[PDB]
């Protein structure tokens, strides 16, 4: 067994962390009080579930986890949340004043006066690990503390812990649930500095949950709450091979190797089915064959592109609940003929397949109903550039204006960054289109 | 816990400021002694923003309350909710600024500020974490006007990283008969352009005509003019007063592209003077906020176009069919939002209302139509000053005539500054 | 009240449909620039289809099909014809065509060769054509055909010369047509019943291919290197009336039997295989798009297919009628405003 | 169409499938970055301090 700690940095990071960990300690079994009656290796053992979760003499399971918002009401609701017990204070790291949605005052001005004790508070995790494989960082694009401190933390990781993984969960911005103007400036910048310390990151974009919430779930006016929701049971799915009994991504490092065959093309595309309203009068549950197809309409993913207009370079297909890989086969070999699937030739046409019996865990009062089998298409397509490609443009439109810099400047940054980082999401839309056309 | 403290300056600033205090006091269920009987929660869960918490449950306006005249303050204090504020907070002098911008900037209210920013410390010092400073003062006037923004460029000596905001009433020769009022908003104006991050240009030009116009009133009175001032101050503040997503700082990086911009068009639905029956439907709420004649700046938008727009609506509403009222706006008259600040936008509901209305609307534009008001302004200034006509009052108290020009200059290139981005 | 941008200055069938659609006081036009648009007719190369879809609110509708490139390409269609299953390398409707790539760069040059030797060894005509879509030559010898597409830095289609085309009479002439198709966003597959045929003005000789003046029926060759031009018919453009009243009294049959029911069979054929590809059914925003065919008739009466033309224009005669079909099933059926058809739907 | 390596256990199994072949800055560094961020603040403040001052 090897430890895995996650970070979650801002209002998106730690909110999505809460209900992430509420779903795995439904999944777990594990009570709000950390009690686990599963586990009859009270007081510690090396099982899968113990690479999320450490434990007590008391029995107490404990997540690995670490909160950090530069603002104190978002990481509060948690300390007085229905599992204030799972966490000790220590875990939970909040400011004062946040950054104002400035990623140079999350970098710069406020990161500088935060950065080396949030670096503290994992050493006290990573001391509680016989064997740390890696950390699992979430944030959103758009806020100044998910942009801004996060890439300072993926900057000094990389110096404390240099042989360990780094996978992303990261909040791709989107009008229809943003206040904030300048949320490209910000995405833009950490992405740039975040590039070379990240392995592999999983954007998610709230277009595409939103849409799922209003048309699946029939909900008008979805929420925080309903979106992370869903998003969590895509985490769950994403992460489930780390915490579960099984031979496919058991470990960080078998998801750059299955995704990322090359280190700046590191944004897996994530395709969820079937999503279902709790509020259905009783849905015909569907089919291995019906979730495999539906893995490849774009309203199931969490980031609307044309994957037929792109070329694959790898396809992960997890699956949870009754499913046998002999129907997987089937309905992969009916897809085949049907879609247009084009992977790049110095890659192998082919799936990976991993199968938990263990059907999706469904919260209780939420919004999706239980289903007897789910699917997670994990792919590495060039048409996911094209959400650089829309990033890249509002920046672009408000960066000729030079509006709203003065902001960043004012904090200490200098105007050359953003250029420079501007440039470097130009070679990755390059790299990307040097992959994926002809 | 991000506290703001208010600073009303002058006549026009503590008549205004006295009634924001009233309007939004009768909002989080504080009654004129300070005491709390409300039945929504939601009432005190921001309530810290605006208020102090006392002993015996009371809760006490952050409020400086600052005049050269003992006349108006003690209008305040014989006023409503005049036992609310709290009495320290009273500083005032007794020669008054006879509307004169240097007799509160540089001669009579110099005098006295040392004393203001003493209770100004004292507030901010009880602060856990201090959002910035708001004013509510005039610019036509002496106190409010000159006085005023003494006080700004000294707070901002004193806390140059927090957030300053103004409420700030332009003058109009409709409203005042006083011939200076030119010279001492052009002369204010050169300081808030420099020293504030946020100013909501309150016209008296804009709220005349509502008064005259749409509301019918015949014979208008300041407490015509205030009932729409009132309303609209609830309406910005909405977001910093109850749970939403709410930063003095967060709204400037949104509202504010270029550090000199930062002066606001206002507006509300519905326009109602001191017989509201009939609900106003959402798209009622959309086509009157954005209309002009709703507009709180005396400039009409389609002469130029929206940096940003902020709105706010407030009841229990369709929040579903807010998006579809608004986008249709967007929609419908893109020509006069820039098409190089994506998504310039925004939107946000709150459910409880203002007293007396099922619903509101209110309207935050940073628009370059504002610079119309500016060249008002330069006009009259300039008909005066070329003839250097009543310029013994202000050279009197010490200033030269060159710091009129430089006011001069700073202003007419503040219109020339708006009107690059407008094309 | 519709928005819509125009980024291809240069399309004169859509300046048409822009002037139409301002003309129903219905619809603003905006800054190319500007993203709160409905409708796009975007540029023909390098149109972000990326960037389309993503303005809450706002249903938006463009008039290209983003992957229609593969059927509108000399070396696309090639590739797309053979490798289908749909249309399989036994498709009998389209001429025998190798992909030639210059020897100074898969590549179908000793493909070629041996379906060319075997025409040799077998006494059969073998009289091919080297084209690109970027120049063409006519030519028996395959020495001759390769020299040309190396002396090229491009890629080259070399497809069976038809030494047997049908003359219209008087003229002893060649010629093609012109099927105007559109298809929405439903994916119905609508064919303007007006076509046109591009005719030679100059006698077809099949002993001297170096004159290319009657053998290649392009307008713009006719109108500059041929000295009959106009003689016959205007603009050696003649219509469906006139080239079905022939087809009565000189072969006795009509156009519709002889070559109308092929012709409506390979449009069918071709958008139908590239549907799976392109369609726009469950996409985040819409797609039309206004194909130009062009068909060879020999003297069989069998119809081949040339190519597919991705932004074709229009004959002059036909501008308003087409334009407005294309209004009134392609854009107003999305933002319907507040007959007889003039297409023919292709059922399928 | 082929399977390989198939792995059972009890909550569930994995394998592959194979339709066709194929054809840092240091501790040192950042700490600059940040301090250089900060100087020019105190800059830019000493700037604003100076203008208040005249
Ligand atoms: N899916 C999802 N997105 C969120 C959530 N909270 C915020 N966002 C998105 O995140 C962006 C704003 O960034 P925040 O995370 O709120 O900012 P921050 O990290 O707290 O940093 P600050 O600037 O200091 O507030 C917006 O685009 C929101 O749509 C959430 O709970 N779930
Ligand atoms: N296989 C073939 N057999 C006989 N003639 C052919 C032929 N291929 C092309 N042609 C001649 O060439 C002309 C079509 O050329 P082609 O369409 O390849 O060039 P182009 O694309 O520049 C013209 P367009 O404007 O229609 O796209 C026809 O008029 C036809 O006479
Ligand atoms: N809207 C509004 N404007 C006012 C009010 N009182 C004064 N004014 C305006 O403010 C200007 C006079 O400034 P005043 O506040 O009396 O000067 P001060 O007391 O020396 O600061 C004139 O233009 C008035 O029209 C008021 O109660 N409401
Ligand atoms: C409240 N004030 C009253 C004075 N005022 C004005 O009317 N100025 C003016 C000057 C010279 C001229 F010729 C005409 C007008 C501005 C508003
Ligand atoms: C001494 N003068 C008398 C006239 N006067 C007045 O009438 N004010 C006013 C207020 C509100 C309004 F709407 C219109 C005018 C200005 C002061
Ligand atoms: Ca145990
Ligand atoms: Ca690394
Ligand atoms: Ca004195
Ligand atoms: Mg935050
Ligand atoms: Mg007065
Ligand atoms: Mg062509």
């Amino acid at each position: 067994m090897r430890e895995c700690i996650s970070i979650h940095v801002g209002q998106a990071g730690v909110q999505i962390g809460n209900a992430c960990w509420e779903l795995y300690c439904l999944e777990h079994g594990i009570q709000p009080d950390g009690q686990m009656p599963s586990d009859k290796t009270i007081g510690g053992g090396d099982d899968s579930f113990n690479t999320f979760f450490s434990e007590t003499g008391a029995g107490k399971h404990v997540p690995r986890a670490v909160f950090v918002d530069l603002e104190p009401t978002v990481i509060d609701e948690v300390r007085t949340g229905t599992y204030r017990q799972l966490f000790h204070p220590e875990q939970l790291i909040t400011g004062k004043e946040d950054a104002a949605n400035n990623y140079a005052r999350g970098h710069y001005t406020i990161g500088k006066e935060i950065i080396d004790l949030v670096l503290d508070r994992i050493r006290k995790l990573a001391d509680q690990c016989t064997g740390l494989q890696g950390f699992l960082v979430f944030h959103s694009f758009g806020g100044g503390t998910g942009s801004g401190f996060t890439s300072l933390l993926m900057e000094r990781l990389s110096v404390d812990y240099g042989k360990k993984s780094k996978l992303e969960f990261s909040i791709y911005p989107a009008p229809q649930v943003s206040t904030a103007v300048v949320e490209p400036y910000n995405s833009i910048l950490t992405t740039h500095t975040t590039l070379e310390h990240s392995d592999c990151a999983f954007m998610v974009d709230n277009e595409a949950i939103y849409d799922i919430c209003r048309r699946n779930l029939d909900i008008e006016r979805p929420t925080y709450t309903n979106l992370n929701r869903l998003i969590s049971q895509i985490v769950s799915s994403i992460t489930a091979s780390l915490r579960f009994d099984g031979a496919l991504n058991v470990d960080l490092t078998e998801f750059q190797t299955n995704l990322v065959p090359y280190p700046r093309i590191h944004f897996p595309l994530a395709t969820y089915a079937p999503v279902i309203s709790a509020e259905k009068a009783y849905h015909e549950q569907l089919s291995v064959a019906e979730i495999t197809n539906a893995c490849f309409e774009p309203a199931n993913q969490m980031v609307k592109c044309d994957p037929r207009h792109g070329k694959y370079m790898a396809c992960c297909l997890l699956y949870r609940g009754d499913v046998v890989p002999k129907d997987v086969n089937a309905a992969i070999a009916t897809i085949k003929t049907k879609r247009s699937i084009q992977f790049v030739d110095w890659c192998p046409t082919g799936f990976k397949v991993g199968i938990n019996y263990q059907p999706p865990t469904v919260v209780p009062g939420g919004d999706l109903a239980k289903v007897q089998r789910a699917v997670c298409m994990l792919s590495n397509t060039t048409a996911i550039a094209e959400a650089w490609a829309r990033l890249d443009h509002k920046f672009d439109l408000m960066y000729a204006k030079r509006a709203f810099v003065h902001w960043y400047v004012g904090e200490g940054m200098e105007e050359g960054e953003f250029s420079e980082a501007r440039e470097d999401m130009a070679a990755l839309e390059k790299d990307y289109e040097e992959v994926g056309v002809d | 816990m991000r506290e703001i403290v208010h600073i009303q300056a002058g006549q026009c600033g503590n008549q205004i400021g006295a009634k924001f205090w009233e309007v939004i006091s009768d909002e989080h269920g504080i009654d004129p002694t300070g005491s709390y009987h409300g039945d929504s929660d939601l009432q005190l869960e921001r309530i810290n923003v605006y208020y102090n918490e006392a002993t015996g449950n009371k809760y006490v306006p952050r409020a400086i309350l600052v005049d050269l005249e003992p006349g108006t303050m003690d209008s305040v204090r014989s006023g409503p909710f005049g036992q609310i504020f709290r009495p320290d907070n009273f500083v005032f002098g007794q020669s008054g600024a006879g509307n004169n911008w240097a007799k509160g900037h540089y001669t009579e209210g110099a005098e006295l500020v040392d004393s203001v920013l003493d209770v100004v410390r004292k507030e901010s010092e009880s602060c856990d974490c201090l959002q910035g400073f708001q004013l509510t003062h005039s610019l036509g006037g002496g106190t409010g006007s000159g006085m005023g923004t003494l006080l700004i460029s000294k707070i901002r000596e004193e806390y140059p990283d927090r957030i300053m905001n103004t409420f700030s009433v332009m003058p109009s020769p409709k409203v005042s008969d006083t011939v200076v009022e030119p010279y001492n908003a052009t002369l204010s104006v050169h300081q808030l352009v420099e020293n504030t991050d946020e100013t909501y240009c309150i016209d008296n030009e804009a709220l005349y005509d509502i008064c005259f116009r749409t509301l019918k009133l015949t014979t208008p009175t300041y407490g015509d003019l205030n009932h729409l001032v009132s309303a609209t101050m609830s309406g910005v503040t909405t977001c910093l007063r109850f749970p939403g997503q709410a930063d003095l700082r967060k709204l400037a990086v949104n509202m504010v592209p270029f550090p000199r911009l930062h002066f606001f068009m206002p507006g509300f639905a519905p326009l109602t003077s001191r017989q509201q029956y009939r609900a106003l439907t959402v798209p009622e709420l959309t086509q009157q906020m954005f209309d002009s004649k709703n507009m709180m700046a005396a400039c009409d938008p389609r002469h130029g176009r929206y940096l940003t727009v902020a709105a706010i609506f407030r009841g229990r509403m369709s929040m579903k069919e807010v998006d579809e009222q608004m986008l249709n706006v967007q929609n419908k008259n893109s020509s006069y939002f820039v098409e190089w600040i994506p998504n310039n936008v925004k939107t946000a509901v709150c459910d409880i209302p203002p007293r007396g209305l099922k619903m509101s609307a209110t309207f935050i534009g940073n628009s370059t139509a504002i610079q119309e008001l500016f060249k008002r302004i330069s006009e009259q200034f300039t008909a005066m000053f070329r003839r250097k006509a009543f310029l013994h009052w202000y050279t009197g108290e010490g200033m030269d005539e060159m710091e009129f020009t430089e006011a001069e200059s700073n202003m007419n290139d503040l219109v020339s500054e708006y009107q690059q981005y407008q094309d | 009240m519709y928005t819509f941008v125009v980024r291809d200055e240069n399309s004169s069938v859509y300046a048409e449909v822009s002037r139409l659609l301002l003309a129903t006081g219905q619809w603003k036009r905006l800054r190319k620039d500007n993203p709160r648009f409905n409708l796009m007719l975007g540029e023909r190369n390098r149109l972000p289809f990326g960037r389309l879809g993503h303005e809450p609110g706002l249903v938006q509708l463009v008039n290209y099909y983003r992957g229609a490139d593969k059927l509108c390409r000399k070396a696309s269609l090639v590739k797309l014809i053979k490798t289908s299953p749909e249309l399989s390398e036994s498709c009998t409707w389209f001429p025998e065509s190798y992909v030639i790539y210059p020897t100074n760069l898969t590549d179908e040059r000793e493909v070629f060769l041996a379906a060319y030797n075997r025409r040799r060894e077998g006494r059969e005509g073998n009289v091919w054509i080297a084209k690109s879509s970027a120049g063409i030559l006519i030519s028996s010898e395959a020495s001759e055909l390769l020299d040309f597409i190396d002396e090229q830095g491009q890629v080259h289609v070399i497809q069976k010369y038809l030494e047997k085309p049908l003359l219209l009479e008087p003229g002893h002439r060649k010629f093609d047509i012109r099927s105007w198709v559109l298809v929405d966003h439903l994916y119905n597959i609508y064919l303007y019943r007006e076509g046109v045929l591009r005719t030679s003005s100059e006698p077809y000789n099949s002993a001297n291919f170096q004159d290319k003046t009657c053998h290649l029926t392009n307008h713009c060759i006719q109108k500059e290197y041929s000295k009959n031009y106009g003689r016959y018919e205007e603009g050696n453009e003649m219509f469906f009336e006139e080239f079905n009243q022939y087809l009565m009294d000189a072969l006795n049959t009509t156009l519709e039997n002889s070559i109308l029911l092929q012709i409506k069979h390979i449009i069918r054929s071709c958008l139908m295989c590239i549907e799976p590809a392109i369609s726009t059914k469950h996409l985040h925003y819409q797609s039309f798009q206004l194909f130009g065919f062009d068909f060879m008739v020999d003297e069989e009466l069998k119809v081949w297919l040339i190519e597919v033309n991705g932004a074709p224009a229009c004959a002059q005669k036909l501008y308003a009628e087409l334009c407005q079909g294309i209004v009134d099933v392609a854009i107003s059926s999305v933002f319907p405003l507040a007959p007889t058809s003039i297409f023919i739907k292709l059922h399928h | 169409m082929e399977v390989i390596e198939l792995n059972k256990c009890t909550s569930g199994q994995s394998f592959e499938v194979i339709l066709k072949p194929p054809s840092d800055p240091s501790l040192e560094e950042i700490q600059k970055k940040l301090e250089a961020a900060e100087e020019r603040r105190k800059y830019q403040e000493a700037e604003l301090l100076k203008h208040l001052a005249e």
